[PDB]
């Protein structure tokens, strides 16, 4: 009675892919390619007939990670040659270092050779699959929203109670604060509002109705109050507009170059 | 077995709108009710006592297909099952001509197949903002148990079994199943998960139902008797309590839901000691006991949710606390609005607060009256060395 | 108005499930046909 | 309202469908159940 | 494999009147479409799951000699490349019998060995005087990553990796690429190169063209309104910092870009 | 100039002739390959 149980199954699943090709070919589909055995179509991985429902079910739980991984990649392709602000920059290079990471992951456990199964597959890459789609459901409207829209959404979950959505947002937040805070460092230590892309709460202002088209009684800079992020006190705020707008003054009208420097 | 000839792609799913933060994005394999991938090799060909370990090994297959929700050759999905509603019911029908023991073995190891899919729905469903971060935290821990126990147990007992063990069988299954206890964890999450849900259904269809001591006190306040939708806090860590107070004796019952009180809690205790010691309102999705409006910058009126209190708010000393509380908090927000700081420094009294890193342990003797009377101490020196000195 | 999309995914999956249903049943009508010739003899 | 209606009505008819289709099974294992013994 | 019989000389070039100061003094080896030295052992023949692997490290032979520039037996130079004329075009053709997935990998991969050699060439070409010091510190800069960075990476870890590394493989070829910034960096000088090379086509093409500060002084100085064929010194620094304010957010890259305005 | 229009044509018929010698082995595999199996 030596035959395992597994050995007893086989015989009626021998029209069937078996599962060591299966694994084979799923090394490469994790990653968003096509192969022999899953022809990776447009955005579909084309599961053939000789692989019964369970066992595609199975496929369809794993390869949630290569549809959700080649959806990435795709935001990455096409936000890496578009002309985004900073902010959006720095998002589309945490995307682009999960999807590093994931690659790392996946090429760890199949070289490794300690994946046998496809339900130890599914098993250690079911949270990297979770994180795959946090970050894919993050980015949905990511051409539409503005780089403060995003600080105040990871904002909100920064509080989620999920150890993982809060990590991710945790860490979007932090490159997107950190270049947020580089806009800051810009305009209070050169009055600059060089490449904003309108998610400032500081915008010049050039807009004139023929007073002061030369700027004599202007300095055409606006301050909107509705932008200032929450975590910004008003004041701070006003003093933040306050210095930025003395400097540009004192080296413009004043001419008070070298102490400006 | 023959081979049938289905159109089956795997794809990401175009309308995401009506999916939650975790809700899976892939689309459903194709069904054996509709599109099956294999000519079903009926089971009374090898119901001789010779092939019942044949037909055993083949039943164990679906078996370790079903205890994922994944549905085997002979044990397949209802037929009122529709996977592309969140919302379907979840049961399994098993072939008719399976050997009767199989088939009763199939049936209690099938319930925890339905559990293990129940629960991965509703931790999809509870990842939402909608739910607070007590739901949601335990929706963490729900996904957290699936994966690194449930899985993990499946994985490299059943499975690995099935593919080494020689003489395995299905009550070894059972046995195995019930070894790990890994089915008293799935029993005691998933009487979690009916007790909320029954809560929601109530919450959702006895809609139509709907002090002097608020007065006593010096107070902009009222209570905010709305009955939400889903429970939120409070709500839950009754339930959470509740559950500790009915599964009392079994030992190990009792300290696996402990520690799902104190890692659930967590955020919430941090909640309650950042408003006792420096009268902060953290509360993004509106499951603190307290709140304010205007969300003129000092014009607040404070409102008490009394459906996220930890306590009944009933009795005398119950009222007694929560007022204490809520005016620990008052007076704290009060000082650090006068003093324009964002935060109380940690010497601005001699009374000295330590943090929450035990929920229960909180809230089960008077250690909530006394760590509230040490904080509105602090916070009545605070602010009486405010309003005599500047 | 994305509920069209589980209208489309049961019309088409009530169509594979007539077609398996109508195989079932030419299945039925050649094992009645075999039986008509053999049983009454 | 006129969605979720043809929803209710093709959920009902797969339901119907599929409870038709094992009764179909189970005379077709009936009708092979007397053929066997006749072409053995 | 088995050999085949073509004659390979290696000389220097007879006539070095049009070629740059660094310009390659060596003819090339022979091309794989006129004279193939071996017999290509189709790979429809390990096309079997079980010899997926012997196919995956033959690709990834032809894929670390491709990196350098240098046609593999399943991956090879297209037909309009002609080796002698140093403006020829570079793309590469894969096998159509590869597999697919080695396919997608080896397109992948023959990106960096296109821009490789579009690079190398370009130094090449832009060592000469008549492009100035500031492109000539950039050719230096170029030559300069290939040799120390990418070549290094290239050799001391592609190479190694398939002469001692197991469980090595054309997605982990890839990963390696990504990780050690070496694409990334490359992508960088490569869009440096091509925006260079819009400038040159742009002033090559635009001969359609044509302050009173020095009248208001005393000034006997005039302007040179001269459109050079080939951009020189502040018009490549404008490029420079162009790039570094079209890559902010991305640290890494403006650190590099920084650096290597710096050095230019 | 000369050398230059006979250089542009000897290029075009170089690609022609590979392009050419490319879609003749593709015809020349299909043969052996139906070959190989006339003469097992």
């Amino acid at each position: 009675s030596s035959v395992t149980l597994r050995q007893l199954s086989n015989p009626y699943y021998v029209n069937t892919i078996p599962e060591e090709d299966i694994l084979k070919y799923v090394s490469y589909t994790l990653l968003a390619t096509t192969s022999a055995l899953f022809p990776f179509d447009h955005e579909q991985i084309q599961i053939p007939s000789k692989i019964p429902n369970f066992e595609s079910g199975l496929l369809h739980l794993i390869f949630e990670a290569g549809l959700l991984y080649q959806s990435l990649g795709y935001k990455v392709e096409k936000f890496r040659m578009l002309n985004i602000s900073p902010m959006k920059k720095a998002l589309i290079i945490e995307i682009s270092e999960e999807l590093q990471n994931y690659t790392a992951f996946v090429n760890n456990l199949v070289s490794s050779g300690t994946v046998v199964s496809l339900k130890s597959l599914y098993r250690e890459i079911y949270e990297n699959i979770i994180r795959l789609r946090i970050y894919c459901r993050f980015t949905e409207h990511l051409e539409e929203l503005s780089g403060d829209t995003f600080l105040i959404e990871l904002n909100i979950f920064k509080s989620h109670g999920d150890l993982t959505i809060r990590k991710i947002a945790t860490n979007l937040f932090n490159s997107m604060i950190s270049l947020y805070y580089e806009y800051l460092m810009n305009w209070l230590t050169k009055g600059l509002l060089r490449a904003t892309y309108g998610e400032f709460f500081i915008a010049e202002n050039t807009d004139t109705n023929g007073t002061d088209d030369d700027f004599i009684y202007h300095i055409p800079i606006e301050f909107n109050q509705e932008r200032v992020p929450a975590f910004i006190p008003k004041e701070l705020a006003y003093k933040i507009f306050m210095i930025g707008k003395s400097y540009i003054f004192l080296e413009k009208y004043c001419k008070e170059v070298q102490w400006t420097n | 077995m023959e081979i049938k000839e289905v159109d089956d792609r795997a794809e990401l799913l175009r309308y995401t709108n009506n999916i939650p933060l975790l809700g899976k994005l892939v689309n459903h394999q194709p069904l054996w009710s509709t599109n099956p991938k294999l000519k079903s090799f009926s089971l009374e060909k090898i119901s001789a006592p010779d092939q019942r370990r044949v037909q055993e090994a083949l039943v164990v297959k679906d078996l370790l297909n079903v205890l994922i929700g994944l549905e085997g050759t002979y044990i397949r999905y209802f037929n009122d099952y529709e996977p592309s509603d969140p919302e379907t019911p979840i049961e399994f029908k098993i072939a008719k001509k399976m050997d009767p023991s199989f088939k009763t073995f199939s049936r209690r190891i099938v319930r925890y197949g339905k559990q293990y899919m129940i629960l991965t729905r509703a931790y999809e469903k509870w990842s939402d903002t909608s739910f607070g971060m007590v739901l949601q935290r335990f929706a963490y821990e729900i996904r957290r148990f699936l994966e690194d126990v449930y899985l993990k147990t499946l994985v490299e007992r059943l499975e690995r079994d099935f593919n080494k063990v020689p003489n395995f069988s299905i009550r070894e299954l059972e046995q195995i199943i019930n070894e790990t206890e890994v089915n008293k964890q799935m029993e005691l999450l998933y009487n979690i998960y009916e007790e909320i849900f029954r809560e929601i259904e109530e919450r959702r269809t006895n809609q139509s139902s709907q002090n002097e001591s608020s007065l006593h006190l010096r107070l902009m306040v009222a209570f905010d008797t709305t009955v939400y939708p889903v429970p939120k806090g409070g709500a839950i860590l009754k339930i959470f309590q509740q559950k500790i107070l009915e599964n009392l004796g079994d030992r190990s019952s009792v300290m696996f839901l402990k520690k799902l009180l104190n890692n659930i809690s967590q955020d919430y205790c941090t909640m309650l000691y950042e408003w006792l010691t420096q009268g902060i309102l953290n509360d993004p999705y509106q499951e603190f006991m307290t709140y304010d409006d205007l969300e003129r910058a000092w014009d607040t009126q404070y409102f008490i949710r009394k459906d996220v209190l930890l306590r009944d708010c009933d009795s005398e000393e119950d009222k007694n606390l929560l007022f204490k509380m809520l005016r620990t908090g008052i007076l704290l927000k009060v000082v650090r609005a006068s003093l324009q700081i964002p935060t109380i420094p940690s010497n601005s009294s001699d009374i000295t607060i330590q943090e929450i890193n035990d929920f229960a342990d909180l809230m089960e003797g008077s250690n909530l009256e006394l760590y509230v009377d040490k904080c509105y101490s602090r916070a009545n020196e605070i602010f009486l060395k405010l309003f005599f000195q500047g | 108005k994305s509920l069209k999309h589980e209208i489309k995914e049961l019309r088409k999956e009530k169509n594979d499930t007539l077609n398996n249903y109508d195989t079932l049943e030419e299945e039925t009508d050649d094992l009645k046909n075999r039986l008509q010739a053999l049983e009454k003899e």
